[PDB]
This record gives C-alpha cells, structure tokens and sequence, in this order.
C-alpha cells in the first residue's frame, strides 16, 4: 500500500498479531507446527541438563537485544539448579529465562495450571509431567507440547 | 433479443452479466499496481 | 540459615525412562513419620537402594546481588556437603492433623516432604537451597 | 592510510554506556570463528555472559554479545579472547610441527 492511511491500518488492524484468535469460535490459529513441538518435549524434559556455556548460548541464540527482543536492554539470567558437583541448568529453566526477558519487567509472572497431551505413565512411576505448572513466570512442572 | 451465425455480436447489455463482463470484473475486482506474487518458502529465522 | 535437617534411609531408586535422573523414595531414621520423594541427578550423585543420606534444606549459604561462578578463596556452606540444589516451594498440602506436606521444584526436579513441626521453618520462599551429604 | 571499518561494528543500541555489556557485529563470519571465539571469551573470569548468534543464514553476519561483571569492558574482553585464540593456534601449530619432524 501507498499512503499513511493504509500503513497505519496494516499495522494496527490487519496485522498478524491481532489475528491471533479466529472470529469463528475464538480459537487460536497461530502456533508452532511440527518440529518445534517435538523439541520442547526434549528441551523441557527432565533429562535435559545444560552446562553454563550451553545455557548462555541458547538464550542469546533465540533472544537478541539488538533486534529489540529483550525489555531490559541486558540479558538477565537465573541461578543454576545444581551447585556442588558441577553447576548445571535444567531445560525447564531456559523456558523460564526466555519468558523472563520478553515479558515486561513491571508485571508479575504468569500463573498457569494446564495439561499436556502426554500421559504421566509414559514417563514412569510417580511422574507428574502431565500437569503443566507456571508459578510467577517460572515453568516448574511438566513438558510443553502442541497443547 | 436479436436474431446470429452461431454466436452473434455482443450488445451493450450482454457486455455486463456474468462473472465476467463489467460490473464484477472491473468494479468489484480491479487489478492493482504496486503488487507482486511469488512462491513462498519456509523460514524459522524471521 | 538452616531450615530443615534429618537423616533419611533410601528405600527405592527408580530410574524410570531417564538416563540421568532417578526418583528416590526415602523414609527417615529419627522421626517415624517424615518421608522423602526426590529426583536427583544420578549422573552427578549416584544413589543405590538401602543408602543413608543427610538431607538439609537451607535458606541461604554462609543479601548479595546475584549468582557468580566461584573464585579464589570464597567459602560457603556448600563446601560441607556433596550435592546442592536450588529451587522454590510451590504447594503446602495439609494431609491430616500434623502431617503438613511441602512441595519443592528444583527447576523441574520435584520434591515432596511430609511432616508436622516444620511450620517454624518452611515458608513458601523462592530460595530453598537443598543439600545432601554422604 | 587505510583501515577497514566494515568488518566489526559495535551496536550502540544494545551497548551499555558503562561499556561492560556490548553486542558486536562481524561481517563475513559464521560458526567458524564465532564458536571458537565464544569458547575462549568464556574463560575470562570477568565475563558474565557470552554468546554468538547468526541472525539469518542468508547474510554473512555474526553477532557476539559480551557482558562482563565490572572493571573490564566488553571491548577490553573481546581482545583478550582474540589474543588467546591467537596464542592457542600457535600452540597447535608448534605441536603439529614437532610430530611431522618426529617421523
């Protein structure tokens, strides 16, 4: 389009960010499709331990402050979940970190209780990796899927 | 509403009434400048 | 600040479809009531059945800014024990009268204690340094 | 007198005024040096954050972002990681020369 009465209306009315929910039922129509689904089942899994140099790489691999992805102009991180034998970060703690940077700093974290598509008995005895739990913007339980 | 070899000469009325013609081809369905089309391709880095 | 301390008798080590993480069911040796369900990184800290661990939940180590990898001459409470984790409490379930349970999640590796007196010292804090000796 | 001012470009939109947190932009580089440089920069005891990132596979660009703790700017810590990567390539060249002269 060729004038500012149309640039303003492709940026505010017909942009993709406002088309997140469809008007037929209010269902969301935008999300990751095939192989990002099958990587969160490995990344947010409970085997997924990352060392420190690997932790800093995956954060800056996805979030770059030059493009404007952070809200804090400086990447903030988390303390590791394992201190003594070797410092390691868990894969659910990367999802906590990327939500820590893209959400605005003033508003508190997201509190969410949900479910996965993956039953608890596929993980073993007494696993609780079907109940997804976010508590103040921190993924504390359960893998992430298409759901 | 005239007589025609097989398909006679179009009159000014019959230049108007189908998907083609005038009133749907060139008034609801105009062609535009400043446009382009192409095959699309996947990209996770945008 | 030490918050909780006991000695637990490990009864089950279940790998359960994981190569690095085992679930540990341990009942205590002094108190006859308090149990322990814990997920430990078994590649760093190998646990067998019929062991005896010293679980200590601490509030901090001895109001700084953040974490920083260790350097010359720093000395901390983690140097006493063999395995330290860090994480939050998210759920305080009351089972019956005087069986008040707590729920810790150490970045996705869960823990459930179950006791009665620990309302003196188990708040739902963002900080719960959990430590294991022996 | 002719230097080259396209090869490295500090991005002031993400550079702290303290200087202790900067984001550089190399041209014509990729995983070759950007993974070798990220390794050697993270051995500095003053570095708090380091990671390389290629924004898109098409353009030959490379962003590395150094954040230090203090008393050393990220420009000052970029160049220690370039000398120790220069010093590491001389060790490998000095060992691989001996063993050819050991056969």
């Amino acid at each position: 389009p060729q004038n500012e009465n149309a640039r303003a209306e492709a940026l505010n009315l017909a942009n993709t960010d406002s088309q997140y929910l469809t008007p037929t039922s209010g269902s969301p129509v935008r999300g990751l499709i095939q192989d990002h689904i099958s990587a969160g089942v490995w990344l947010t899994s409970k085997d997924s331990f990352f060392t420190r140099e690997q932790y800093q790489q995956y954060i800056y691999g996805c979030i770059r402050p030059e493009d404007g992805h952070t809200t804090r102009s400086k990447i903030v991180t988390l303390p590791p979940t394992i201190f003594k034998p070797y410092p390691l970060w868990t894969g659910k703690q990367i999802i906590t970190t990327v939500l820590l940077n893209v959400t605005p700093p003033d508003m508190p974290g997201i509190n969410l209780i949900s479910k996965n598509k993956i039953k608890n008995e596929y993980w073993g005895k007494g696993s609780l990796e079907n109940e997804v739990l976010f508590k103040d913007g921190a993924l504390l339980c359960g893998i992430l899927d298409k759901s | 509403k005239a007589q025609s070899g097989k398909v006679p000469i179009p009159g000014v009325k019959q230049a108007l009434e189908k998907k083609e013609g005038l009133f749907r081809k060139h008034m609801m369905g105009k062609r535009v400048n400043y446009a382009a089309r192409s095959v699309i391709s996947p990209d996770p880095n945008i | 600040n030490t918050l909780f301390d006991d000695i637990f008798q490990v009864s089950e080590v279940d790998p359960g479809r994981y190569n690095k993480v085992c679930r540990i069911e341990a009942a205590s040796t002094t108190q006859d009531q308090c149990k322990l369900t814990l997920d430990i990184n078994v590649e760093l800290f190998p646990v067998a059945a019929q062991d005896s661990l010293t679980v200590t939940i601490a509030s901090s180590l001895n109001a700084t800014r953040s974490w920083r990898p260790p350097q010359a001459g720093d000395r901390s409470l983690a140097d006493d024990y063999d395995y330290v984790m860090y994480g939050t409490a998210y759920k305080f379930e009351e089972v019956s009268k005087d069986l008040i349970a707590v729920y810790y999640s150490f970045g996705g590796l869960l823990m459930r204690l179950e006791g009665n007196y620990r309302n003196l010292n188990n708040l739902k804090q963002e900080n719960a340094y959990l430590l294991i000796r022996r | 007198e002719e230097p080259d001012r396209e090869k490295i470009k500090l991005l002031t939109q993400a550079t702290s005024e303290d200087g202790t947190s900067a984001s550089f932009q190399i041209v014509e580089e990729d995983h070759t040096l950007g993974n070798a440089l990220r390794y050697v920069i993270m051995k500095n005891p003053d570095v708090e954050f380091c990671g390389y990132s290629i924004p898109h596979p098409s353009e030959n660009l490379l962003n590395i972002r150094i954040q230090t703790y203090g008393e050393t700017t990220a420009v000052d810590a970029l160049q220690k990681g370039l000398k120790d990567l220069m010093d590491l390539c001389d060790v490998v060249e000095s060992k691989f020369t001996e063993k050819i002269k050991s056969m």
